[PDB]
């Protein structure tokens, strides 16, 4: 709700500093560290001649 | 979620402490009911209305 | 430089400046259960290198040493140490407690409660017999009013169930299009977008409903929304008076209210409210 | 929630009267009438070749 | 999150033009005290006042 | 909920005068921008050969 | 009884409160300290929820 | 929340004894007896000369 029992007002909402820069920060290099995970798991899954995609 | 997992951390770090918890609850309940009381006590002592019963 | 107090979570905190350790010292004490003697204590203590301590009030007499350091900041005071002499003045603050001296208002407002005590007895006495002949008046006007208002909800529940069972069935009919459409016509290659795109429109209509009407789509809000919507859309093919209504019901409760709340002390002997 | 804050249990929840026969006797004549028409729109379609499955 | 949206612009608003929302916010709460105790005397079950 | 503490009926929902008009009239338009967006943004992939439907 | 109560409530809430006011003014003094450990306890707490959350 | 209404903190949250294992000990034997299930029906239908997918 935006007042209270009576006409008053709730106070300002905390906002996190620096939001998008704290977010971002830990999503991208995330990213990479899932893309080089991936990678190198079907290298190794084509070098024990177990999943050969042809 | 996030408040379950906080109080289980909080639990498992005032006993890893030894953080006498019960006593804190029990003193932080009697200030509640200390305020109270003088927040009832406000009717008859400054506006000269009926004390409000408890409840 | 000078000498501040200030009131942090309820309890007073001043700061001095000492001569013999020139470091600003902060007091926490409490205004009700010290005196001005256990604070100048605490000053020897302290500094252990003033000579002398003591509290002036702002016309020159000595406070003694004995008074609650509460009865000490209502008003401004002087502290004078073996040198220096800090006009200290307290932040503003009204009252205490409320204990003062006797005043003829207090008599006055003792006599009213004396005549209260000696005549609530006989006033509540009669006024729940009032109550209780108010009470049958306002619902003997109400029954001619309360069937017309039962017929009126009949048809609002029936519109409401009828669009109920018209949403299940019209999920129902999509699932039958679609699981023709996808295995004897078409294939399923062709019907998955068409499938996805239907998806994404109904979680777009959920958020338009959003929109329009100021709340989100949860089934027993739209439910009971659509169901008032109805009802009061049917009010005025009657031109049922719901403001007569909505009066004599709220005037029904308080009345009930008035006497449950007036009739219990009646019963036990406790206070009214 | 099972009790009031007195201690008292709950009233028992309503149980719609063949709730589970109604459901039924909604869906499946409203899901043949969809079949029905899908079949029709489709070879309504094909009679005029608009679309083909190709 | 509509009302957190609504809360932020509504604040930052208050603090462009300087509101005094404190104040405010005290007179509310001050009335919202004033008429409680004021139809608690006039109460037409407790006799506190003459003309019943 | 439909009543109040009391047996009274809620005030009737407030309704946004011309709601589907004013929903058409900015799905519609943005609809067609991303269309045409989409559009001219694969041609211009198209023309300077980098991703080529086949 | 009542006419005894109305004669002699007012001395007797006057005191009432002031003995609420010295048990509150004792109350917070006692629990002063727990704070310090209350508050040590929840930021190790609160630290690992943040964790939890960022992970 | 994580306070009551005065400053005290919640009790402990009641944890399951050994929930993860006595969930695990329950969804493992059912998903093999959901894909002995699954085999032995489609068994059936292709030696009945009902549905072969090639
Ligand atoms: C396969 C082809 C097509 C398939 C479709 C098949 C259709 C079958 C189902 C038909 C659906 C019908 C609609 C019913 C919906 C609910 C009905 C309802 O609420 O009640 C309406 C109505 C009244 O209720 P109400 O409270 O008054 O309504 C008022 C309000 O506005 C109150 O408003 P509110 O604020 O409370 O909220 C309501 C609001 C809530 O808001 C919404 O519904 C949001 C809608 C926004 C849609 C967002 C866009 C979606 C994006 C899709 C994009 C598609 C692009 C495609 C092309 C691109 C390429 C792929 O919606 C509305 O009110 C609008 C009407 C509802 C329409 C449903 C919308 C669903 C989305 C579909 C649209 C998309 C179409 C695109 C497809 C094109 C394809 C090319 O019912 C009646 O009471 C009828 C009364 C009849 C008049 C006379 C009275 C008496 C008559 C009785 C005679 C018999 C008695 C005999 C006499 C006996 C006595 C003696
Ligand atoms: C019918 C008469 C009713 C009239 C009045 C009632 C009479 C009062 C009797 C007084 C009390 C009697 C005392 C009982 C004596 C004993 C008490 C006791 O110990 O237990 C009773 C005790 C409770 O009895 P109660 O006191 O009457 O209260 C329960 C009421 O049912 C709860 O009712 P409610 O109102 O609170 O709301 C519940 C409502 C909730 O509404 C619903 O659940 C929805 C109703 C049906 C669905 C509607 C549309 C679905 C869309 C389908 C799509 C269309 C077709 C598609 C075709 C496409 C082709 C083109 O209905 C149900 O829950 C009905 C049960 C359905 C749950 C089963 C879901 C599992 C699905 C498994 C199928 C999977 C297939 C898909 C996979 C395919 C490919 C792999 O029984 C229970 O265990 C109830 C809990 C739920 C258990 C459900 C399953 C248990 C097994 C039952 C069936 C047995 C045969 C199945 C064998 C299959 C094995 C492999
Ligand atoms: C007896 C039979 C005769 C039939 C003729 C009667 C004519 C009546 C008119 C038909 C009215 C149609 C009503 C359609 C509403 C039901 C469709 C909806 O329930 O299904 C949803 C799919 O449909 C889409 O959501 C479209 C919704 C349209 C947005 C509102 C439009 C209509 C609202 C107007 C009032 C309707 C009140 C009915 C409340 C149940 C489920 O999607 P799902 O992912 O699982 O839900 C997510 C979880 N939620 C629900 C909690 C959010
Ligand atoms: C809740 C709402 C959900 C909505 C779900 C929408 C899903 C519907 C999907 C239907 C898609 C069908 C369109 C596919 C057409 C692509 C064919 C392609 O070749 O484009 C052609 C090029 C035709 O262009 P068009 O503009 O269509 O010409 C119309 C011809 N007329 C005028 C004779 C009708």
């Amino acid at each position: 709700v935006i007042v209270t029992r009576s006409g008053a007002i709730l106070p300002k909402p905390v906002k996190m500093s620096f939001g998008l820069l704290r977010v971002f920060s830990i999503v991208i290099p995330f990213l990479y560290v899932g893309t080089l995970i991936s990678k190198n798991f079907a290298a190794l899954l084509e070098e024990h001649d177990i999943f050969v995609p042809e | 979620a996030r408040d379950r997992q906080y109080l289980l951390f909080f639990h498992k770090g005032a006993k890893k402490s030894r953080f006498d918890l019960e006593k804190y609850n029990q003193l932080k309940d009697a200030i509640a009911q200390a305020e109270m009381d003088l927040k009832r006590l406000r009717d008859p002592l400054q506006v000269h209305l009926p004390l409000r019963q408890i409840g | 430089d000078d000498v501040t107090v200030v009131y942090q979570n309820g309890l007073p905190v001043i700061s001095v400046r000492l001569p013999s350790r020139r470091e600003r010292c902060q007091f926490t004490l409490k205004p009700i259960s010290d005196s001005v003697g256990v604070f100048l204590r605490q000053l020897q203590e302290e500094d252990r290198g003033i000579d002398r301590v003591a509290i002036y009030s702002p016309d020159g007499v000595r406070v003694a040493a004995s008074t609650g350091i509460d009865l000490l900041l209502l008003d401004d005071f002087k502290l004078v140490i073996n040198d220096l002499t800090y006009h200290v003045r307290p932040p503003k603050r009204d009252l205490l407690s409320h204990e003062n001296a006797a005043t003829l208002n207090d008599v006055k407002t003792l006599v009213q409660q004396l005549y209260t005590t000696l005549c609530i007895e006989q006033h509540q006495l009669n006024k729940e017999r009032e109550l209780i002949e108010r009470l049958e008046d306002l619902k003997e006007q109400l029954a001619p009013l309360e069937k017309v208002r039962i017929e009126i909800s009949r048809k609002a529940e029936k519109r409401t169930t009828l669009v109920l069972w018209g949403g299940l069935a019209y999920m129902a009919t999509q699932f039958g299009i679609l699981a023709r459409l996808t295995w004897w016509e078409y294939s399923w290659d062709i019907m998955e977008p068409v499938t996805y795109f239907i998806t994404y429109g109904s979680a777009m209509a959920m958020y338009a409903y959003f929109v329009m009407t100021r709340q989100e789509y949860v089934y027993p809000e739209a439910r009971d929304r659509q169901y008032l919507l109805f009802f009061h859309k049917g009010a005025k093919k009657s031109r049922f008076d719901l403001e007569k209504y909505n009066q004599l019901k709220d005037a029904i409760a308080q009345a009930e209210m008035d006497l449950k709340r007036l009739r219990d002390p009646l019963q036990v002997h406790l206070p009214l409210r």
